[PDB]
């Protein structure tokens, strides 16, 4: 019940949480930036037969 | 959110 | 002016920044994913009639 010490641990929590969030941020990205490539080569792709 | 909540439960004492 | 006080006060404040960070960019994600999903519905309902 050291004053500092319900402290330090507050500080071990409040930078687990900042380090999760930039992971999960970053798989969204990655996620969103996926989709959006697959989908451009398949509409490529459709889009070379209906010219030719 | 449970760190946060844990994080604001680490002050209130 | 308690050493801990304005301590206490800033530990405050340093937690709400992260929790509305964290909904914005669930919010940006969603928006995201929403949008793409309408573009590709649509993109496969014109493209099934030209091929037929």
């Amino acid at each position: 019940n050291n004053n500092y010490s319900k402290l330090r641990s507050m500080g071990y929590a409040l930078t687990g949480a900042v380090q999760t969030l930039a992971q999960i941020s970053d798989i969204n990205d990655q996620n969103l930036q996926q989709g959006i490539y697959l989908l451009r080569d398949h509409i490529v792709t459709l889009m070379e037969a209906t010219l030719h | 959110k449970d760190q946060l909540e844990r994080a604001k439960a680490e002050l209130l004492r």
